[PDB]
């Protein structure tokens, strides 16, 4: 049948600039683009490879190069801002997320880790939440570990859109587990990565203040 | 010009079933196809089937089948020819089936302009499977502790539906607030964090309230949040 | 030399103009007398593009039927333009002619003789006719009855293969007859009679073609997933009447493995409908009861129409289910040979 590996699965530019988005085939039917912007139907953007869809301005173009099809996208607007998919009959590509960013001098977020209250301790369940707050730019990763061992599985992030007056993320991630596993462990931190941090910061906790 | 309206949103229970509609109009409807096709939150877009109008005639998705099916209605005057609905039932649902589900089209005829190339899209259905019931949230405090400014916040954890709102001290309180948007558990209820950074020094001092709001369920609960 | 062409075709027949029946009447004043000894060149040393799919032909034939319709098979009772509409309707007698398709002056018929041609691409045995051969206009559906066999292989038809949403029409190169009866003596039942042998043999045949197109994967069939009787059912009209044969039986797996149990005839259950959804994309029709006496007509399966399914699948099998398209299609399946050009 048709595969379709679509990359970037993400995205980060300003407007003004270019964005390049490529998807390979291994069969060689008629490539299209959709853009998907939220809580917005998804619109047909080029179409058999390199023809522009209606009302579809001249910046958006396509190529037909190899068995890699590629989407490009010249002096981003803010509308031209969503996820892109590639689509070849009735299958689709993974999807790229197109998202807008503001350019602003690197800042190194301030970390803070959460012990689990005690009303939550008698509900059998313990969040411990380690916040990344107004740092530039909005890639970073944070790593869980309880007593020297990795975790995987137990933890969810959320972040929040670009601010508008100071042009910073912030990040939470919350590792959730069971009270009697909570009291089971001594220490619990959190590692975080960023490129405005030379080295992983790292914050930490025992139960005793 | 050519018009796709799709009906409504809506709630569904797991194994249930739902059937959605597609308004066409603009063309002749028995001379063209509805293609339904799915956005699945994480997983991208689904084609599902489609549907010829001159007969009916369907093709539906392998891995969909025995679970879809698809109808068409028109006019039987040949004088009323451009107008059409289209309708897709599914059933046996489950929690990853919510997605929304949209109705299209092909673009005029062209050379190249095969029949998987949509033009035209309905606004989208929105579906959402949930065995989960409306259920009001239960709030702790993220308590602050040991250039200095504290962190404080409110976990508000187990709700639904979305979605759930917090101000800080009945709204007052604005400057270096952060409300992530919420995350959905592997338990089927969300849960989300709002944190304040604040000075050190008015711990001992001012007071802090979390006012966490839910209209679904008719729940309103403030909260205080200290250290220790 | 020359360059393809479109333009209005003129029919010959050697219709009968004592003849009562409709067909024969509309030949009659419709084409000309059938030349007796056509002349057929064949040009050496010429390759030529052709496409069933994006061949005009079959639009002229499509408005011919239509046309012979509109003129002999008119309902008791439809819609039209906000009123209901009341005609005559008397019982006509019903048996399609062959009618050969020819071109005016200044054109002429390219015929591509690879015993193999599936329909579209370059053709090296190329002839000059100035008329097709003989095509009798059978309406139906699913099954195409009463056409030309291909001459050496079974072919599979189709624009793009890799589309489903584009019709797979089977050549077959043996005929299997079908054998429909409203037995004379409820008045609307009636049924088809099949020779459950000499259709598996050929339907196992299908299979191993479909395999060379498809990668050697499990091929499988199935029963129409939905839409109107006319699709659903095998459709089509037998001296006046409109059948409605269930195919169920036809596309029977186990009986094509690689055991039997099912080697004797096979009976289709039919009903004779009076309300009917028309093939022209009129609307619908209402005609009259069927005639007294024993209904019959005997044809030849010479092809069928196939849907296959589509969806993300690496489970070994394809999928393909009975019903076309357009009645376009019907017409292509003997048009698939012939292209029209234009004299330099
Ligand atoms: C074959 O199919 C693909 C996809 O349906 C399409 O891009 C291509 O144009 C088709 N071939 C022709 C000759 O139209
Ligand atoms: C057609 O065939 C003849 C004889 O084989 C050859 O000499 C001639 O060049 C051919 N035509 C073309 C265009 O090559
Ligand atoms: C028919 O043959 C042509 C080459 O002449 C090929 O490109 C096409 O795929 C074939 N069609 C089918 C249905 O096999
Ligand atoms: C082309 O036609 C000639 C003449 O009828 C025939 O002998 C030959 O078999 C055909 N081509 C091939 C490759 O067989
Ligand atoms: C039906 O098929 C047989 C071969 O099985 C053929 O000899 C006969 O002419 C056909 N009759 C038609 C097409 O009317
Ligand atoms: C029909 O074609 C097949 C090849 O697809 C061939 O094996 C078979 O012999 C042909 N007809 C008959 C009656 O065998
Ligand atoms: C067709 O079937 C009918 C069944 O009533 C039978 O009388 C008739 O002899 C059959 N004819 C042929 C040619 O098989
Ligand atoms: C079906 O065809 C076979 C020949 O392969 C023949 O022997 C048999 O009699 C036919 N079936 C019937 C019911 O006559
Ligand atoms: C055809 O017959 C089968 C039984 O073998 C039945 O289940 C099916 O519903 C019938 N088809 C139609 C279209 O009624
Ligand atoms: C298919 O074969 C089965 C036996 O496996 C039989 O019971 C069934 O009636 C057959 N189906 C049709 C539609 O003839
Ligand atoms: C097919 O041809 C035969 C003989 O010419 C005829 O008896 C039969 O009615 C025809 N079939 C249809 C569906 O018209």
């Amino acid at each position: 049948e048709i595969v379709l590996t679509q990359s970037p699965g993400t995205l980060s530019l300003s407007p003004g600039e270019t964005a390049i988005i490529s998807c390979r085939t291994s069969q060689y039917g008629s490539l299209a683009w959709y853009q998907q912007r939220p809580g917005q139907a998804p619109r047909l953007v080029i179409y058999s490879g390199s023809t522009r869809a209606a009302g579809i301005p001249d910046r958006f173009s396509g190529s037909r190069w190899g068995p890699d099809y590629t989407l490009t996208i010249s002096n981003l607007e803010s509308g031209d801002f969503g996820v892109y998919y590639c689509q070849q009959y009735e299958f689709f590509g993974q999807g790229t997320k197109v998202q807008v960013d503001i350019k602003r001098t690197v800042a190194a977020p301030s970390v803070f880790i959460f012990p689990p209250s005690d009303e939550q301790l008698k509900s059998g369940t313990a969040s411990v939440v380690c916040l990344l707050n107004n740092f530039y730019p909005r890639e970073a990763k944070v790593q869980w570990k309880v007593d020297n061992a990795l975790q995987s599985g137990n933890s969810q992030e959320s972040v929040t859109e670009q601010d508008s007056k100071d042009s910073t993320y912030s990040l939470s991630s919350t590792l959730t587990l069971s009270k009697a596993d909570y009291e089971k462990h001594k220490v619990y931190a959190c590692e975080v990565t960023h490129q405005g941090l030379s080295s992983p910061v790292t914050k930490s906790f025992n139960r005793g203040e | 010009e050519v018009r796709l309206i799709q009906s409504g949103a809506v709630m569904r229970k797991p194994g249930s079933s739902v059937k959605i509609s597609c308004r066409a109009s603009g063309y002749n409807f028995r001379e063209y196809s509805i293609h339904w096709v799915r956005l699945i939150p994480g997983r991208g877009l689904e084609w599902i089937g489609w549907i010829k109008g001159m007969w009916g005639a369907v093709s539906y998705a392998r891995q969909l089948q025995g679970r879809v099916s698809m109808t068409r209605q028109l006019s039987q005057d040949p004088d009323d020819p451009d107008w059409g609905i289209a309708y897709l039932e599914f059933s046996g649902l489950t929690s990853g089936d919510t997605a929304e589900y949209f109705c299209v089209r092909k673009g005029p005829s062209c050379p190249h302009c095969g029949d998987f190339h949509w033009q035209h899209w309905g606004q989208g259905t929105a579906v959402v499977v949930s065995a989960a019931s409306t259920k009001g949230p239960s709030v702790f405090p993220l308590a602050p502790s040991s250039g200095g400014t504290a962190a404080l916040g409110c976990l508000v954890k187990d709700y639904f539906p979305e979605p759930v709102t917090v101000s800080w001290n009945s709204g007052a309180l604005t400057s270096g607030v952060h409300t992530f948007p919420a995350v959905l558990q592997s338990s089927g209820l969300y849960s989300l964090s709002s944190v304040v950074t604040v000075p050190s020094s008015s711990l001992g001092t001012q007071t802090y309230i979390c006012n966490v709001n839910h209209k679904p369920s008719n729940t309103k609960v403030d909260k205080k949040v200290e250290p220790k | 030399v020359w360059k393809d062409a479109d333009t209005t075709l003129f029919c010959a027949s050697d219709a009968k103009a004592h003849e009562t029946e409709v067909h024969n009447v509309w030949a009659t004043h419709a084409c000309v007398p059938t030349d007796p000894n056509p002349q057929e060149i064949h040009l050496e040393n010429v390759t030529e593009n052709f496409n069933m799919w994006k061949n005009n032909m079959v639009e002229q034939m499509q408005e011919d039927v239509i046309s012979l319709w509109d003129q002999s098979l008119q309902p008791c009772v439809k819609l039209t333009g906000g009123s209901v509409i009341k005609q005559a309707c008397p019982k006509i007698s019903f048996d399609p002619i062959p009618i050969h398709y020819c071109t005016p002056a200044g054109y002429v018929i390219l015929k591509c003789n690879d015993k193999n041609f599936n329909g579209t691409g370059p053709c090296k045995n190329v002839s000059s006719v100035q008329c097709t051969h003989g095509i009798k206009p059978v309406v139906s559906t699913q099954l195409l009855l009463n056409g030309s066999l291909a001459e050496e292989e079974i072919i599979i038809r189709s624009e793009n293969l890799t589309n489903n949403a584009k019709t797979i029409i089977v050549h077959l190169n043996k005929s299997v007859e079908i054998n429909c009866t409203r037995p004379s003596n409820d008045i609307r039942k009636a049924y088809c009679e099949i020779n459950g042998t000499k259709w598996n043999k050929v339907l196992k045949q299908v299979t191993e073609k479909l395999k060379e197109h498809f990668n050697n994967k499990t091929i499988i069939f199935q029963p129409p997933s939905g839409g109107d009787l006319e699709i659903t059912m095998h459709h089509f009209n037998c001296r006046g009447e409109f059948f409605y044969c269930n195919t169920t039986q036809l596309f029977n797996n186990t009986c094509i493995g690689n055991m039997k149990g099912c080697n004797g005839t096979i009976t289709l259950p039919c009903k004779i409908k009076q309300i009917i959804n028309m093939w022209q994309g009129t609307g619908q029709a209402m005609y009259a009861p069927p005639i007294d006496g024993k209904i019959n007509c005997v044809s030849n399966i010479t092809g069928i129409l196939l849907t296959r399914d589509g969806g993300a699948n690496n489970t070994s099998n394809e999928t393909f289910r009975p019903g076309g398209g357009n009645i376009k299609d019907n017409w292509r399946s003997e048009l698939y040979k012939y292209k029209v050009v234009q004299i330099e």
